[PDB]
DNA sequence: ACTCTCGATG
RNA sequence: AUCGAGAG
């Protein structure tokens, strides 16, 4: 098998869904990505300290591994971090982010009905989160007017991958909004205290999967994370040297853009982001949706060991729960048999 | 290809007859019946054995190699 | 295959032997007949090879066997192959004996008919 | 007078070799005079390996329309002959 | 629900809600690969 | 013996299709893996397992085989050992075997931990949806 | 099927030329209250005007494709009742050969226009290896 | 392939007696002989001879399957009457009447032409 | 011979019913980069080169090639190609094996220059195919 | 596998031949003739799983 | 070793560092010649 | 079809399509399907030739430029007229090793 | 919106 | 990786 582990075996009984804090993403990782370089460095076989560091996980068959060793059979992967420039959006709750946004007020921070309202009473009685929130969503979205500071609440639309306002949204705009929405008004929309918050829905700096995850035979997903690292050099190259108005834009949608089209890249958007071969292109979200997925094709149902195929044929003189097996097959297929004073014999005679 | 040397279904030679049943074809100019009767082609395996073997061998000498 | 169907002279194989039972490597005298063919394309016509061409090359020591059957009017026997201009066919053959139950190329027979009661008073067929 | 019959056979077309050559002859070529225009406004050396290596892939890969997987004729429009039985 | 039609969706909603799973479901421990409390695997067997 | 009943006999026009047996027939006991999902390989050229399908597992729950349905899921396929934190419950674990140093930066543990059997297929999914910015946090207590 | 075949595609032009030397008013000359009975001509899905008296016309058509005047691969349609007349030289258009039916024997009705001569002269170019289906079409 | 070899039909295989006699444990006085490397041109010839002795109560043949060349034959005779014996005179008889059929052959065959 | 199964008579078979030849080729070609780098054709020994097959390569002649005639079976090496990446061990094993299910003899091995001008090699090995249980009619 | 009888344990018998032979009474179950078609076979690996099938 | 032409009969023994073309033909196709070690056939 | 697209269609793709601005292209000619060997003779090549060392049977286009040039390779479909298969006899394609 | 088997081309 | 053909 393995190797013996002095912690106890258990089994696995919760599982607890949730978001990922840049303040835990940061602290998770061992080791920070600099330099959008794979791997050989000025025709060098080794690991730059940027991207595929052997922190992570060393990829040349070796017996060291991050001081950890255990070769690379045994040691799983070891999360990384990059540090955006600005943040960006996570593009599968492009939807729930512009919800929110619909549901408290700008600058402020606080949901537009309380219980002086007789609507919102009922609203806010529902203990099934989903629920709730979709009943409020649809008894809040109408508040133009606003606790106090009243402004106006602008009409915000969806545009690409940036929101608008009708009286252009910021990332770091609804990023300080979403951090002063407190505790309080987190358990009346259905997220949770400590697991999952509207600030880190927005992405302010991203964990990066180990080698285990985009092997090299390089993988898609390096591509892709070169080039969020690109757009993030390039992005921060264009802000403290001379920053122009209408340039370091397009430098901050092109990094919104790679990172949003890293996890998923079958968008309403057509900019499907191609690659160098052509292909359009791996994501993670491709990579798990069936049937080919991971759940449905590697997961619900995989590849064994012990198993054969063959064409079948009729034998009126076998009994009805018997199998006509080929000899070929009946010596490749194999069960393990404990040695026992019973058959300690018939084994001997078989090895 | 070439006459088969025996009858599949029964075995009897067949492969020695396949000129003859030319000549008896061509030379004689009998039908096909006949010239496989005369043979001694009696059973209608052997007679199908002759009668339905076409002789691939002549196109395959045509090649220089 | 087709030099594994030719019909050889099995007169005295009763005095020959399997080269199972013979004591010998492989095979020998007492238990096989060893027979050569060559066979090459001489004039710009086809050339064909017949199972006269077959020679005997073993030592027969007096029992008739090995020879091969002809029937054939012309006296040339099953037609083995056939050659082109420069075609040429060199082998040689051990011939050894065996039952048709292992291979039917040594079936002695070909069509055996068999018919009782040709009135079926025995009735054992409902017509 | 009644609907008109879509799938009305008079009413379709078969295109064979000639008109998907010529098709994607009339890309290549006007690809080739293209960079032809670009050689001639940077200044007989003529890149002939557009029309081949063009051709060639379209019929090799099956993929009509040069390298770009946006073609609908992703169909295999040229398939490896079958040599199994000569009617097949 | 993430092993049937609308997959990554689910896990979002799902990551977003923070949502507990009891693990008692059958293709949860399929995932998992364990025991699932299925016909066999319905109850617990101890020594007395 | 003669036959009761006589039988239609005679020629017929038949044809040798091109699939065989020895062609087809497969048979795999532990072979190749491969190295993304760490399981058995396609195709029978390439000496590869058969894919226990959705259908199949289906089967075996409606027979109630649990225990079969668990060593065709692992030890047929890919069984992996992994170490979870006892309080994010995540695989932060840097377990430093054969020196007992399970460390964990992020949470300071080094006495709380535990050692879980799953599939490397679902490790693979809870490493891809760590980096999709979301927390499969395994505990193992109810 | 065994005999069916794709259309090359030929040039409309001179067939358009013979139809406006022809008979066929222009459609730009055509005034649809003093001739409602007026066959519109087509070609290739373009309507070139129409024409009256279009028996004579049809005949004519048919006539030199079956002489080879005009390609036999360009298909011809007649519609009687709707008052249309359809000439398609499209190319990627599936045809097939059939014989012609044509009651020009006076001595009898509605014969074929090939006879056991024009048979016994194709039976004698094949046991031969000069009259060949070419002949047959021309 | 798979395919087994030809000889198997005829040859005997490593320790594999040419018959085996078991006792029946169905009704008493009977046995079951296993012949080896045999097929049906045995079994039933035996068999058909075993039914002409009229101080035999059973005899039966079958091949059990026909990828394998062997046959088992239960034979149960009357009380003071080894099944063995029956088995003996039966294959005698077999070998007389084949002889005098060839000797009759042999005077028919050397009484013709052509 | 129920359920669409059928029975046929092995003596005929025997005779030569529905027997049949399978040819199969196997092509390789000599590599080549920027900087003269080229594979070549020979029969690498086990201590010349990486990796290596577990079959044996001992049916290969001096030209890494079979000798047309002989017998293959298993896992044998049809084709012997090294590729270059002192120093012990200094080539990749680039071998191509005979198929892991099939067998047979070496029909015809035909060596030519490409178009570019690069040695490749087309081995045809042939089988004759004998009507089996289990086989489709 | 469309219900719980196309997953069925059966009691192996070595033969010889490329080929897996079963019952003719089995034929409905799996619904399957002998037209071609493939069938599958996996094999237990512990006293519990193969109790299992057995017994089940 | 040596290799025979396809389109020609000849009887070429160039071994490596040759191949291409034929002695007197024109053409670059060549095959392999038969091996010596003969090879027995079970006449069934 | 691919006798009308050499004689017919080509041309008219090439003339009726492309003018620069000056250099005007004129006639097309279609060549017999020959191979450039890395030898650097260039030879005719043949169906049998071009299956077995994995080239590829085509031809030759050259056009002539105003104000003769080599604009690249089309692949012909065998038996066609700038094929050598059409105008052989059965012994012809007996000796080409091309099945009749 | 089920298992297989080959081929091709990047 | 994709595509094409095929097996129940
Ligand atoms: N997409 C698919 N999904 C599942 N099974 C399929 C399939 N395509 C084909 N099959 C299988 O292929 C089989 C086809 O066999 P058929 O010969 O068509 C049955 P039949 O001959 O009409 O019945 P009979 O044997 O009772 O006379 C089907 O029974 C089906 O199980
Ligand atoms: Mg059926
Ligand atoms: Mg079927
Ligand atoms: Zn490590
Ligand atoms: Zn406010
Ligand atoms: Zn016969
Ligand atoms: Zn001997
Ligand atoms: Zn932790
Ligand atoms: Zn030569």
């Amino acid at each position: 098998g393995q190797q013996y582990s002095s912690a106890p075996l258990r089994t696995v009984k919760e599982v607890q869904f949730g978001l990922f804090s840049p303040e835990e993403v940061r602290a998770i990782s061992v080791a920070k990505i600099r330099f959008p370089e794979t791997m050989d460095e000025t025709q060098t076989r080794a690991k730059i300290g940027g991207l595929n560091d052997p922190r992570l996980g060393s990829i040349d068959r070796n017996l060291k591994c991050q001081t950890c060793q255990e070769g690379m059979n045994e040691c799983p992967g070891h999360f990384g971090h990059i540090d955006l420039a600005k943040p960006v959006f996570h593009v599968g709750f492009i939807a729930k982010i512009k919800k929110v946004c619909e549901c408290v007020c700008m600058h402020c921070g606080k949901l537009l009905l309380d219980e002086h309202n007789e609507l919102m009473r009922q609203a806010l009685a529902i203990k099934d989160s989903k629920k709730r929130f979709a009943a409020i969503w649809t008894l809040c979205k109408t508040k133009m007017v606003c606790g106090g500071c009243g402004n106006t609440q602008p009409t915000i639309r969806k545009d690409g991958l940036k929101l608008v306002g009708s009286w252009v949204l910021s990332t770091e705009e609804i990023l300080n909004i979403f951090k002063h929405i407190s505790v309080k008004d987190f358990t009346s929309l259905g997220f949770n205290e400590v697991f999952s918050r509207p600030e880190w829905m927005i992405l302010t700096c991203l964990p990066v999967p180990p080698p285990p995850v985009r092997p090299s035979i390089e993988d898609d997903l390096t591509f892709k994370l070169a080039d969020i690292l690109k757009a993030n050099i390039s992005l921060e190259t264009l802000e403290h040297n001379g920053a122009p108005h209408h340039a370091i834009e397009e430098a901050e949608s092109l990094l919104q853009f790679h990172v949003a089209t890293y996890m998923d890249n079958d968008i309403a958007g057509q900019p499907q982001a191609l690659q160098k071969s052509g292909r359009p292109v791996k994501s993670i979200r491709a990579r798990l949706k069936g049937k080919e997925g991971r759940i449905r094709g590697n997961l619900m149902g995989k590849r064994v060991d012990f198993s054969a195929r063959t064409v079948i044929s009729g034998d009126p003189n076998l009994e009805l729960d018997q199998v006509g097996v080929p000899k070929s097959i009946a010596k490749t297929l194999t069960y393990p048999e404990v040695v026992t004073p019973y058959n300690i014999d018939r084994l001997t005679q078989l090895v | 290809m070439i006459v088969p040397v025996r009858c599949f279904s029964c075995g009897k030679v067949v492969g020695d007859k396949w000129e003859s049943y030319l000549n008896l074809l061509q030379e004689d100019e009998l039908d096909e019946g006949t010239a496989l009767s005369r043979l001694g082609l009696k059973r209608y395996c052997c007679r199908r054995m002759i009668l339905t073997h076409v002789d691939l061998i002549e196109k395959f000498l045509r090649y220089n190699p | 295959h087709r030099l594994g169907l030719i019909p050889l002279q099995s007169m005295d194989i009763e005095q020959l032997e399997y080269s199972r039972d013979c004591f010998c490597e492989d095979h020998c005298d007492k238990c096989s007949v060893v027979l050569t063919l060559q066979a090459f394309g001489e004039s710009e016509s086809t050339t064909n090879v017949y199972s006269k061409d077959l020679v005997i090359v073993s030592n027969l020591m007096g029992r008739n066997i090995g020879h091969p059957i002809i029937q054939d009017k012309e006296g040339n026997g099953v037609l083995i192959c056939k050659l082109r201009k420069g075609q040429e066919l060199k082998l040689t053959c051990v011939a050894k004996k065996g039952i048709a139950k292992e291979h039917a190329k040594w079936g002695p027979a070909a069509a055996i008919e068999f018919e009782y009661d040709p009135w079926n008073k025995l009735k054992h067929t409902d017509y | 007078k009644d609907q008109d019959d879509r799938d009305h056979f008079g009413k379709k077309r078969l295109d064979l070799a000639g008109p998907l050559l010529a098709q994607l002859f009339k890309t290549l070529f006007k690809k080739l005079t293209k960079d032809i225009f670009r050689y001639m406004q940077r200044t007989l050396a003529i890149n002939a390996k557009t029309i081949t290596s063009g051709l060639k892939y379209a019929l090799a890969t099956g993929n009509w329309g040069e390298q770009k997987k946006a073609m609908s004729s992703r169909a295999g429009v040229s398939q490896v002959l079958n040599r199994y039985t000569y009617s097949s | 629900r993430c092993s049937f039609e609308e997959t990554v969706e689910i896990l979002f909603e799902a990551g977003a809600s923070a949502e507990l799973d009891d693990c008692r479901g059958v293709s949860e421990n399929v995932i998992l690969g364990q025991m699932a409390p299925i016909g066999t695997g319905a109850f617990d067997v101890m020594i007395d | 013996k003669k036959l009761m009943a006589q039988i239609f006999f005679g020629p017929t026009y038949y044809q040798r299709l091109r699939h065989m047996v020895d062609d087809k027939i497969h048979a795999r006991a532990r072979g190749p893996m491969q190295v993304l999902t760490r399981q058995p390989v396609e195709g029978r050229s390439r000496d590869g397992g058969l894919r226990f399908g959705e259908m199949e597992r289906d089967c075996m729950i409606a027979h109630g085989a649990a225990s079969f349905l668990k060593e065709r899921l692992m030890e047929a396929s890919d069984a992996f050992r992994v170490h979870i934190c006892g309080i994010c419950g995540l695989m932060t674990v840097i377990a430093k075997l054969n020196h007992n140093q399970f460390e964990c930066k992020g949470c300071d543990n080094k006495i709380d931990i535990y050692q879980i059997h799953i599939p490397y297929a679902a490790k693979l999914l809870f490493q891809e949806l760590m980096a999709m910015n979301i927390t499969p946090r395994l505990y193992t207590d109810r | 099927s065994l005999m069916s075949c794709i259309s090359v595609g030929t040039d409309p032009m001179p067939i358009i030329t013979f139809l406006s030397e022809w008979g066929m008013e222009p459609l730009e000359d055509y005034v649809p209250h003093q001739s409602p009975d007026a066959t519109r001509v087509f070609v290739n899905g373009v309507w070139h005007g129409v024409h009256r008296n279009p028996a004579r016309l049809m005949e004519t058509l048919r006539t030199l494709r079956r002489k080879g005047d005009i390609n036999p691969e360009v298909s011809m349609i007649r519609d009687i009742r709707e008052k249309e007349l359809k000439i398609f030289t499209d190319a990627g258009r599936v045809y097939r050969p059939l014989f012609i039916v044509e009651d020009d024997e006076s001595l009898g009705h509605k014969e074929l226009k090939v006879r056991k001569g024009h048979i016994a002269k194709l039976m004698a170019t094949e046991y031969q290896d000069e009259y060949t289906w070419s002949s047959l079409l021309n | 392939m798979n395919a087994p070899d030809r000889f198997e039909l005829f040859l005997l295989g490593e320790g594999e007696s040419k018959l085996k006699i078991d006792p029946d444990t169905k009704a008493p006085n009977a046995v079951v002989i296993t012949f080896e490397k045999e097929d049906h041109t045995l079994g039933n010839l035996i068999r058909a001879e075993l039914l002409n002795d009229r101080k035999v109560l059973f005899a039966a043949y079958k091949v059990e399957h026909p990828f394998f060349a062997r046959f088992k034959l239960r034979i149960q005779t009357t009380e003071g009457y080894d099944p063995k014996d029956a088995l003996k005179n039966a294959c005698n008889s077999i070998i007389n009447k084949l002889g005098a059929l060839k000797t009759n052959f042999e005077t028919e065959w050397n009484l013709q032409t052509l | 011979n129920q359920e669409d199964s059928m029975i046929m008579n092995q003596s005929s078979i025997d005779r030569g019913l529905f027997r049949s030849l399978f040819f199969r080729s196997y092509m390789d070609q000599e590599k080549k980069y920027g900087m003269s780098i080229t594979e070549t054709f020979e029969k690498p020994q086990r201590t010349n080169t990486l990796r290596m097959k577990h079959g044996t390569y001992d049916k290969l002649d001096d030209d890494g090639l079979i000798a047309p005639g002989v017998r293959v079976s298993g896992e044998d090496v049809i084709i012997g190609k090294t590729t270059p990446i002192t120093a012990y061990h200094s080539k990749r094993d680039a071998s191509t094996p005979l198929r892991s299910t099939e067998n047979g003899i070496v029909d015809q091995v035909l060596v030519t220059t490409n178009q570019d001008g690069l040695k490749f090699v087309k081995v045809r090995v042939r089988t004759t195919k004998i009507p089996q249980i289990g086989d489709k009619f | 596998s469309l219900h719980k009888m196309s997953m069925m344990a059966h009691r192996v018998k070595v033969i010889p031949y490329s080929t897996f032979r079963l019952n003719l009474s089995v034929t409905s179950p799996y619904n399957a003739d002998f037209d071609g078609d493939e069938m599958n076979l996996h094999v237990p690996q512990s006293e519990e799983t193969r109790a299992e099938l057995s017994q089940l | 070793l040596k290799y025979i032409c396809a389109e020609c009969s000849s009887k070429l023994s160039l071994s490596r560092t040759d191949a291409v073309r034929c002695k007197d033909c024109g053409h670059r196709i060549l095959l392999k010649a038969r091996t010596k070690r003969l090879v027995q056939f079970e006449a069934r | 079809s691919f006798n009308q697209f050499v004689d017919y269609t080509l041309q008219d793709i090439i003339c009726e399509d492309s003018t620069l601005i000056e250099i005007s292209f004129g006639k097309i000619y279609v060549t017999k399907p020959m191979v450039n060997e890395s030898d650097g003779v260039t030879h005719a090549l043949y169906p049998q030739e071009a299956r077995l060392r994995n080239l590829t049977y085509s031809s030759g286009l050259f056009v002539d430029v105003k104000k003769k040039v080599f604009i690249g390779r089309l692949p012909i479909m065998l038996r066609s007229k700038n094929c050598y298969l059409s105008e052989a006899t059965e012994s012809d394609l007996y000796k080409l090793k091309e099945c009749p």
